[PDB]
């Protein structure tokens, strides 16, 4: 009788988490991404690494 | 409380049927069985609880610790005879079987051996 109140707290705490997770998630994720891109060099910067790809990769 | 541990020997019983208690016998088979297996099935106590791991975890925080103390520091009731005067309602009726009508009984069956005896002979 006990167990079954403690999981509905600890899974309202864990359900709570994830409805924030994806809002938060996607709320910021839409917020920057919207910048990024302005620095071109997000772009550059691999272009650098994509480079050590082209070269090291073979 | 425990558990009666006693011996039941089947064309004993059932046929002794004493009228004013022979009815419980024939229910009392049924009765009984209903009590013994399932009690083998059964486990007496359940799982155990960590209330602190638990506890870290829930947001609604210090009812977990509330309910712990409580329980742990709590005692549960038991239950109770209604009947142990039964117990000793059976020496009285066992004072029946024997020295009442085992007594004037024994003379007569003793008798009629020592009378077989001679009516033999």
């Amino acid at each position: 009788e006990v167990k079954n109140r403690l999981d509905y707290h600890i899974s309202v705490q864990n359900m709570m988490r994830q409805k924030e997770q994806e809002h938060m998630i996607n709320w910021v994720e839409k917020r920057v991404v919207q910048s990024i891109s302005a620095q071109q060099e997000k772009e550059t910067i691999a272009k650098c690494i994509a480079d050590l790809k082209l070269l090291s990769k073979k | 409380r425990k558990l009666a541990l006693k011996t039941i020997d089947w064309v004993a019983f059932g046929e002794i049927i004493p009228r004013n208690q022979k009815a419980v016998a024939n229910s009392l088979k049924s009765w009984n069985e209903t009590l013994t297996s399932r009690l083998a099935t059964l486990p007496e106590k359940p799982p155990a609880i960590d209330w602190a791991y638990y506890k870290a975890n829930v947001a609604k925080a210090g009812l977990v610790d509330d309910f712990e103390k409580k329980f742990n520091a709590l005692k549960v009731p038991i239950p109770e005879d209604k009947y142990t005067a039964q117990v000793d309602a059976e020496e009285k009726e066992d004072v029946k079987s024997c020295a009442e009508f085992l007594t004037q009984s024994k003379t007569r069956i003793q008798e009629y051996e020592k009378e077989l005896e001679k009516m033999r002979n």
